[PDB]
């Protein structure tokens, strides 16, 4: 019975499951030498 | 070498165990004279207090029977000073 | 006059951290084919004091911390812990013989991440909160073998005071019975300390966002947690002997045995490269713990065995 | 003034829960929690309860809230803070108030007003702490009590890796 | 079981020694001569008072003084 | 439903934390051991309707034991008593209320 | 009764309307929850020790143990949260409506 | 050469030798010229306040012997 | 309800052992030996009557028989026994470990004139 | 999941609930819903996404708060009696304590805000298991607890509950939501005739357990969650739309059918002890009841909703799913009532 | 007592040398500097690996938190009760190792 509170509710998915809606970047700068832009993953 | 130390670490806790129980009937007599004592020296106190109160019978035991009961650090140390009420209950766990 | 007793004991304690310092950089100087510092005082004599007196009037680095409440909360818990684990050791007398000493300095030592966790957070950096959190995880990882070594050896004491574990040793120190505990014990406290070879934290740090006051701090807190592990090794595993009328022997001999062994930190950091983080974690969790666990189920099991339970007392 | 300690610790136990039960943020949070941990175990340590306080110290504020802070640092990151603060202690210094003025409250139980030293007992336990040898009868007669808790941290194991895994 | 076991101590040598050590655990307390002196050790160590009997006037097997020679006696513990 | 297993089986599972004045280790009573031993041999086997109107002395000087309302109750009002009597003078304490004594053993 | 207990029960019921009070985390209840079993441990403690009841001495440690291995538990699910919505707001728990 | 490492270890061994001889010194000092008594169990402590009544200074580190009684 | 029955304060008055703990300690085991029978007759009436106040005449026997212990040890072995009483008085935890001649000695000198 | 992992953490949850039920001392008891709580929070995370962690979270949440109510119930106890024997509360602030922490284990309502939540995240099998083998805890303590437990408040939680699990379970098209007010009025009903004749809670009990696993069982034979699903079942199987018709209209409590059985009882136990007024609001509430459960019939079995063109395929398969002992529950769960004085067996 | 009176004594000399440090050089002025790390502006990914190993900590904590009265445990009557139950703790602890062992627990953090 749909009223004016529960007027925005959208059924959810038929599996339960909902979308998801990256990695770590260190930039070892120059602080012999030598700039590392490195891209991690733990 | 641990063997042979800690056998004879157990035979001399024997010996100071036994020392202990040699000492505890004299320490237990000493021990009820001291709280009778306390005790007796509460309830005349109590008797030289207790005059004004309407209603209020000195020494009347809080439980209904006649067994004794072993009396509380309140019932000891109640009329005493704070440095034996200190010394008393929280001598042992203050100790260094 | 308790108080001349705290003082006496927590004075010489930052006198032996200051000179430490001087005893680390002549001997890390010498097993370098170098020279330690001997330009300053005679024969480098002035050099933790000149070294103070730089740290103390250097500028204050002053980021706009996260937190200013732990900013100041992390330096005085390192110093208040650092402080605190040395009142119940014996040597040969305890300042505070208490019957759960070894008890409390694990759970003391065990509460000296909190420093490195909040000096963490104080900082802005989410690389200096990377950095503390991979030091946190180190210690208390190795947390972990230091209560597990611990009670196996004080299954051979009978109790957890610190004052039973020369009585314990009087007849054979109790490395001849327990030394891979006595060598995993070492490798561990060397570990908790970020010590080399497990300093990441200096191959960036966590808490290089204080200035050079606070550093010093956090530098001497570390010391003193050195030092302490040493005396505290000492005392549990290469234990002396004590005669009751002449109290300067236990002193003087505990005092060169734990010399010797910070010596042997000194002389372990100069001798092998840093471990790689995960390999410190796979020499925790997969060599260390194995044994630990095994040690001490044979260490629980032995003085059933062998009719050899210590006594309570 | 000193016969009253373990009232003392008592009452900064209640102030550090309103400290961080008002909850400013989990990191102020899990300070006050440590702060509270401590005087807490005081509390627990001004009974003659060495072992347990120990236990505090090692495991509660040395593991656990070691943990909290730990999940803190990674998984996170006014004026009804600071009202509710002052409103739970303005209720906790009346109450008491009104227990110094007048030795005896009732919240929902009724409550002395001198000290709890009163209430110890007066004898001696000879070459043992009674605290420790009833931890010590954990292995001897708790032996079911050490087989479920065995099991139910082994289980938290399996769980733990269990549920954190994604897959 | 011979070439295994070789193979596994050439690989893993650590978990090798913690396997027979706990197997070492296990096992041998059940195989030894000394495990009843522990147990006779503990039952003979007195932490409470021996609460003495009133004298029925039948009791051939308990004394009347600690220095009589009826009684447990630790003689074995002394000597061992 | 209370599947009494270890009644059936005859296995001491949790019996023996159960009451103060069951088995201790080193034989260490309770404070409270003999109030709570005579509750127990009291209100054994009648039942808890008969139990509580019926054990009633013996289970109020045991929760007396435990809480001692009445004991503290009574020393707030002879320490208040002897306060008044302080404060307006009418009394003075002997010097074994003081500490000057030399106290018995 | 004693005036420590008080104290004790006040702070379990002061971390129990805490609890029972959401400001914007989760992590802040599952501090609330380790309050309140603090609390508990201390007032569990402060009666087994002045029973004398001596067997009682370890099951504060079971309790410690138990919601320690609980809190554990509670943590995992919270970082399950935060890897699935960045933070750990509760304000984000509220795809059960419908 | 090598034997300069030794005057920092001199005064690092002095001054981690003074806590433990200075809380010897002062137990000895504070208590009659003998060690500090141990309590660590309420049989001790008990013995101790028993010494600390019949010594009659309120101190329990003075001894009565043979010479109390008659 | 009831008065609770104590006896007076001259009921109490008894000579002590007024010594120290080392001095007990030290001369326990004769102690032990030597003062038996009013000690256990003290100790079970202790565990039968679950009062001390109708234990009291027991307790009083008790500290007279202690006292007449300690007269007998004044009397013939007073040096010895100070020797090794001190000796045990020296240390903290009161080792007897530490002290094994001159147990030896007062053994000796106990066994010997007494 | 791993099935010799799955095997140890069910064995998990039934062994929590066996130290429940057999155990005599306080603290077994809490660590029986601790290690209960424990194991049954992976099998809601079984499948892996956003919603079932929520639904654990909530869980973990409602069950750690009433657990420690329940050990802050259990000190109190021990403070005015001085032991552990789980039997009689000493004091009406722990009753109190303990009703409230067994009603948030429960679910009654006011505290019912997490069942339907918590049900309607996680899977039909988890689900089966919440409402169903997590009930038989609580409700042994309180069958062990009558002694001590307040009668307003109990009652005050029973009739709440029924009437918040009558008006929740209208509004609903999924049957998840459904089934858990479905389970927040028949918790009602259970605990309602608690201190009158604890028998007739304990057959109303079982005779709940074999409806619910009856109806999760037959959704979980046709995969269906929402109304709009089951109600394809008559192209797909009609025995399935008959089985859920039948155990739809016992579930309600209508005769000849054992759904009428349990609240019969109960109505019968509470006229003996002249409450008349009750009883009768209890039945007209279970109407409400009754009404969605008609709606469910209609959607499924009393009428033909359009289906799609895929059914065609499905058609061709035969259900290979083990429907473990769903012919024994229906037919327990619908033909019962001509057996209704088999009752004194849980006496 | 004098425990509480050594503790405020070292919590006051670390307070009063903090102070020290912190106002020491605020005699010195030097400037007011503006002054305005290897990541520019990303926001602190989380680690799983690390929480993983907190927990093991913790679960492994808890264990030996039974494991501590064993000292005090070896003086019991009922030896082979307590030489049996004190195997199986530590047992436990190392089939829980072994699990985190053998299901990956122990990787990339080993
Ligand atoms: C005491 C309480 C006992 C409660 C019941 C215990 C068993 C059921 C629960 C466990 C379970 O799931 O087992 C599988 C379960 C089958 O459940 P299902 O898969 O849903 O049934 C569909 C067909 O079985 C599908 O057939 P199939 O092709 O897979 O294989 C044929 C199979 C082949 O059978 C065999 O192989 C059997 C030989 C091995 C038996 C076990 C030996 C150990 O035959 C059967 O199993 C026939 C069905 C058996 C009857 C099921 C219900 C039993 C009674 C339940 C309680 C009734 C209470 C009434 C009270 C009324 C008043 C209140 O049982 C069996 O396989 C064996 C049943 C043995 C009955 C013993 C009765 C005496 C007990 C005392
Ligand atoms: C898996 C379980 C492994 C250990 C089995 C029990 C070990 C043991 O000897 O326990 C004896 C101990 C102690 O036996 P006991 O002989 O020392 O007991 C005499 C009584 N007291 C305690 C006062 C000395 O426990 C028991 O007998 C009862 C508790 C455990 C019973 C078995 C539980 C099995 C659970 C299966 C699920
Ligand atoms: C306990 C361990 C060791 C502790 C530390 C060592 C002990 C000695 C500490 C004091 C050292 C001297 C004072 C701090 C340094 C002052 C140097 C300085 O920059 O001075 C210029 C500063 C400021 O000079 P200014 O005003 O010209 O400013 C220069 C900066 N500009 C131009 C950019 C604005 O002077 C001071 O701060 C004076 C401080 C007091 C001097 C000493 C007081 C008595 C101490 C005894
Ligand atoms: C348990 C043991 C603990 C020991 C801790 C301390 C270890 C180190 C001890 C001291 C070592 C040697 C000290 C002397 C170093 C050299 C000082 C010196 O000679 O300085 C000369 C300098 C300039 O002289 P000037 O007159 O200008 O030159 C023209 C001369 N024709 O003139 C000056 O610099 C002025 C004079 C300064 C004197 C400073 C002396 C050193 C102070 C160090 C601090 C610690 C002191 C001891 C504390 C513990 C004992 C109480
Ligand atoms: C972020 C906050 C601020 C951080 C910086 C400052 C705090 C951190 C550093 C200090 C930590 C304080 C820890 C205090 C308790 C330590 C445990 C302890 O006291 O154990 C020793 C001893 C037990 O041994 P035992 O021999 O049995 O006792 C004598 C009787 N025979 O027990 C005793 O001897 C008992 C003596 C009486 C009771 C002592 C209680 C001390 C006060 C309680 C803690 C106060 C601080 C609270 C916060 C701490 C940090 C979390
Ligand atoms: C009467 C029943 C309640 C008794 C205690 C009342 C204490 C005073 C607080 C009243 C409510 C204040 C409030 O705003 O509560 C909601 C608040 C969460 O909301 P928040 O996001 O902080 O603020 C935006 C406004 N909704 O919630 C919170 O901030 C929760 C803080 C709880 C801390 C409790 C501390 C003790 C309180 C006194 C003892 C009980
Ligand atoms: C009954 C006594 C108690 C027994 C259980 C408790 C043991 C106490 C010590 C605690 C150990 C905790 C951790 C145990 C984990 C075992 C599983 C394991 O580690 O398997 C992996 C390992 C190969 O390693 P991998 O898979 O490559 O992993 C990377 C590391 N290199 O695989 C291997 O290395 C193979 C390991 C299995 C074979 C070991 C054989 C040892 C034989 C010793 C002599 C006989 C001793 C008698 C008792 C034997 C008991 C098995
Ligand atoms: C006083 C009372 C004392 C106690 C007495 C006994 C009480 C009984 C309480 C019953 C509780 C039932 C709990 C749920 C089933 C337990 C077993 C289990 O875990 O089954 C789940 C399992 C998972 O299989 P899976 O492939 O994962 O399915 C989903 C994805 N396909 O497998 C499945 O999902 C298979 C699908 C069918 C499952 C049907 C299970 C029916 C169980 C109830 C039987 C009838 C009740 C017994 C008699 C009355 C007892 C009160």
């Amino acid at each position: 019975y749909p009223t004016k509170e529960t007027a925005h509710w959208k059924p959810p998915p038929w599996n339960d499951v909902d979308p998801p809606k990256s990695n770590l970047t260190l930039n070892f700068g120059p602080q012999g030498v030598l700039r590392l832009v490195m891209e991690l993953s733990g | 070498s641990m063997m042979r130390w800690n056998r004879e670490r157990r035979r001399l806790q024997i010996e100071d165990f036994e020392a202990r129980i040699a000492l505890m009937p004299l320490l237990q007599a000493e021990k009820d004279r001291r709280v009778l004592q306390m005790l007796r020296e509460n309830l005349e106190e109590e008797a030289t207090i207790m005059k004004d109160v309407p209603g209020w019978k000195v020494g009347e035991s809080v439980f209904h029977t006649t067994r004794w009961v072993t009396p509380m650090m309140g019932e000891l140390y109640g009329l005493r000073t704070g440095e034996e009420i200190l010394s008393s209950t929280y001598g042992f766990i203050w100790y260094t | 006059m308790f108080m001349i007793n705290v003082l006496t004991l927590i004075i010489p304690i930052l006198l032996a951290v200051a000179f430490l310092t001087l005893v680390e950089r002549k001997v890390l100087g010498y097993m370098q084919f170098r020279k330690g510092p001997n330009v300053v005082g005679p024969y480098g004599l002035l050099q933790p004091i000149a070294d103070a007196i730089k740290l103390f009037i250097k500028e204050p680095l002053r980021p706009a911390t996260s937190s200013i409440s732990m900013f100041i909360l992390a330096p005085i818990l390192a110093l208040t812990l650092a402080l605190t684990m040395w009142i119940p050791l014996p040597m040969p007398y305890p300042l505070i013989n208490m019957n759960l000493g070894v008890l409390f300095m694990l759970a003391m030592s065990s509460l000296a991440v909190y420093s490195i966790l909040w000096s963490g957070w104080a900082s802005n950096s989410k690389y200096a909160l990377i950095g503390a959190l991979r030091a946190v995880a180190q210690t208390i990882s190795y947390e972990v073998t230091l209560a597990i070594i611990l009670l196996s050896v004080l299954l051979m004491n009978g109790s957890f005071t610190l004052s039973t574990l020369i009585i314990t040793q009087e007849q054979v120190w109790l490395i001849f019975p327990a030394w891979p505990l006595a060598m995993m014990w070492f490798i561990s406290t060397l570990a908790e300390t970020n010590r080399a070879p497990f300093d990441l934290t200096e191959g960036s740090g966590f808490n290089v966002e204080y200035a050079a006051g606070p550093f010093a701090l956090f530098f001497m807190a570390e010391y003193a947690n050195i030092i302490m592990m040493n005396i505290f090794t000492t005392t549990l595993f290469l234990g002396a002997f004590h005669n009751p009328y002449m109290p300067e022997l236990y002193t003087i001999n505990f005092t060169i045995k734990s010399l010797l062994l910070s010596i042997t930190f000194l002389w372990i950091r100069a001798s092998y490269p840093r471990f790689r983080y995960d390999q410190l974690m796979h020499l925790l969790w997969k060599n260390f713990l194995p044994l630990t666990l095994a040690l001490c189920m044979w260490h629980v099991s032995l003085p059933i065995l062998l009719s050899s339970i210590p006594p309570q007392t | 003034m000193m016969t009253y300690i373990v009232f003392i610790l008592s009452i900064i136990f209640v102030m550090g829960f309103v400290g961080f039960s008002s909850k400013p943020s989990p990191i102020y949070g899990g300070l006050g929690l440590i702060v509270s941990g401590g005087v807490g175990c005081g509390i627990v340590l001004n009974f003659g309860g060495s072992f347990l306080g120990l236990m505090v110290f090692l495991i509660y504020l040395g593991g656990m809230m070691v943990v909290f802070g730990y999940t803190t640092a990674m998984a996170t990151e006014n004026k009804v803070v600071l009202g509710t603060f002052i409103t739970g202690l303005l209720m906790e210094f009346l109450m008491v108030y009104y227990v110094l003025k007048d030795k005896e409250v009732e919240i929902v139980f009724k409550f002395n007003g001198m000290g709890d030293w009163v209430i110890y007992d007066t004898g001696d336990s000879g070459f043992f702490s009674e605290e420790a040898m009833g931890i010590a009868a954990l292995y001897s007669y708790g032996t079911w009590l050490v087989i479920v808790t065995g099991w139910s941290l082994l289980i938290g194991v399996v769980v733990i890796m269990e549920i954190t895994r994604g897959n | 079981v011979a070439a295994f076991l070789k193979n596994v101590w050439a690989k893993e040598p650590v978990l090798v020694a913690s396997f027979a050590i706990a197997g070492l655990a296990v096992i041998l307390p059940t195989l030894s001569p000394y495990t009843k002196y522990s147990l006779m050790i503990n039952r003979a160590t007195p932490y409470n008072y021996p609460v003495p009997l009133r004298d029925d006037g039948n009791m051939p097997d308990v004394p009347s003084h600690p220095q009589d020679p009826q009684g447990p006696s630790l003689e074995w513990l002394k000597r061992l | 439903p209370f599947f009494d297993v270890q009644k059936k089986l005859g296995v001491d599972l949790d019996h023996w934390m159960t009451i103060q004045s069951a088995e201790q280790p080193h034989r260490i009573p309770a404070r409270c051991h003999a109030f709570e031993k005579e509750w127990i041999e009291c209100a054994h086997g009648i039942g808890s309707i008969r139990a509580e109107k019926e054990c009633k002395i013996e289970f109020e000087d045991f929760r007396e034991c435990l809480l001692r309302q009445k004991t503290m109750k009574r020393l707030n009002a002879i320490k208040r008593q002897r306060d008044k009597l302080i404060k307006e003078g009418k009394y003075t304490p002997p010097p074994h209320h003081s500490g000057q004594e030399d106290l018995r053993p | 009764m004693s005036l420590v207990y008080m104290n004790i029960m006040m702070a379990f019921t002061v971390s129990l309307t805490g609890l029972l009070m959401y400001r914007s985390h989760l992590m802040s209840s599952l501090l609330c929850l380790e309050g309140m079993m603090l609390s508990l441990f201390i007032l569990a403690t402060l009666m087994i020790l002045n029973s004398h009841f001596t067997l009682a001495s370890m099951m504060p440690i079971i309790l410690l143990v138990f919601a320690a291995c609980e809190a554990a538990l509670g943590l995992s699910l919270l970082v399950m949260v935060s890897n699935t919505y960045g933070t750990d707001y509760v304000q984000n728990l509220n795809l059960l409506q419908c | 050469m090598w034997f300069e490492v030794l005057p920092g270890i001199a005064v690092m061994g002095v001054c981690l030798f003074i806590p433990g001889m200075a809380t010897a010194r002062i137990h000895r000092f504070s208590n009659g010229g003998r060690e500090k008594r141990v309590a660590h169990y309420s049989y001790q402590w008990y013995l101790m306040e028993r010494d600390r009544r019949v010594s009659g200074v309120n101190r329990y580190y003075v001894s009565k012997g043979l010479e109390n009684i008659d | 309800p009831g008065i609770v029955e104590l006896p007076s304060l001259e009921d109490l008055k008894v000579q002590e052992v007024k010594v120290s703990s080392s001095v007990l300690k030290a001369a326990a085991h004769h102690y032990g030996a030597q003062c038996d029978k009013p000690n256990k007759e003290f100790m079970l009436c202790r565990w039968e009557e679950k009062d001390p106040r109708r234990c009291l005449e027991e307790g009083k026997l008790v500290n007279q028989c202690a006292l007449e212990f300690f007269r007998q040890i004044k009397r013939h072995c007073a040096e010895p026994f100070t020797e090794y009483w001190t000796c045990i008085d020296y240390s903290g935890l009161q080792l007897f470990r530490r002290c094994r001649k001159e147990q030896a000695q007062f053994d000796k000198c106990v066994l010997d004139k007494l | 999941m791993n099935p010799i992992i799955l095997i140890i953490i069910l064995m998990t949850v039934m062994l929590g609930t066996i130290i429940v039920m057999i155990s005599t001392h306080w603290l077994l008891i809490w660590i029986g819903f601790e290690m209960n709580m424990l194991a049954i929070i992976p099998i809601m995370m079984k499948k892996h996404n956003p919603r079932a962690t929520e639904a654990s979270t909530k869980y973990f949440l409602t069950q750690s708060t009433a657990s420690m109510l329940l050990m802050m119930a259990i000190i109190i106890n021990l403070m005015f009696s001085g032991q552990w024997t789980v039997m009689k509360l000493f004091n009406p602030m722990a009753s109190m304590l303990m009703t409230m922490a067994l009603a948030m284990k429960l679910g009654m309502a006011p505290f019912h805000f997490w069942v339907p939540e918590v049900t309607q995240g996680i899977p039909l099998s988890s689900g089966l298991i919440l409402l169903t083998w997590q009930k038989l805890a609580p409700m042994s303590v309180l069958y062990q607890i009558l002694p001590s437990i307040n009668l307003d408040l109990i009652l005050t939680l029973s009739i709440l509950s029924i009437t918040i699990g009558g008006w929740g379970g209208l509004n609903q098209t999924q049957l998840r939501k459904i089934m858990a007010y479905s389970s927040i009025a028949h918790m009602g009903w259970m605990t309602a005739v608690l201190l009158y004749n604890p028998t007739m809670t304990l057959l109303n009990l079982i005779i709940y357990i074999i409806m619910t696993s009856t109806m999760f069982t037959l959704f979980m034979a046709n995969s269906t969650t929402t109304t709009l699903s089951l109600s394809h079942t008559w192209n797909k199987a009609p025995i399935m739309t008959i089985l859920v018709l039948i155990t739809l209209l016992s579930m309600g409590g209508l005769p000849p059918l054992s759904g009428f059985m349990p609240k019969w009882m109960i109505i019968q136990e509470m006229t003996k002890n002249d409450s008349i007024i009750l009883p009768t609001l209890m039945a007209i509430t279970a109407l409400l009841n009754l009404y969605f459960y008609m709606r469910l019939t209609y959607s499924t079995a009393l009428t033909m909703f359009p289906s799609t063109n895929n059914m065609k395929m499905k058609w061709q398969f035969p259900t290979t799913k083990r429907m473990t002992l769903l012919p024994t529950m229906t037919v327990l769960s619908t033909m019962l009532l001509p057996l209704t004085p088999i009752l004194s067996i849980l006496e | 007592m004098n425990l509480m009176i050594t503790l405020l004594t070292n919590f006051t000399l670390a307070t009063l040398l903090v102070t020290i440090a912190f106002w020491l050089p605020q005699l010195n002025v030097y400037s007011e500097k503006t002054s305005p790390d290897p990541m520019g502006s990303a926001r602190l990914p989380f680690s799983m690996k690390f929480f993983l190993v907190a927990i093991t900590f913790l679960l492994f904590d808890l264990e030996i938190a039974l494991l501590l009265p064993l000292p005090w445990a070896s003086q019991t009557t009922n030896l082979n009760t307590m030489l049996t139950m004190a195997l199986l703790l530590i047992f436990l602890l190392a089939v829980s190792l072994a699990y985190e062992w053998t299901q990956k627990g122990l990787e990339w953090t080993e």
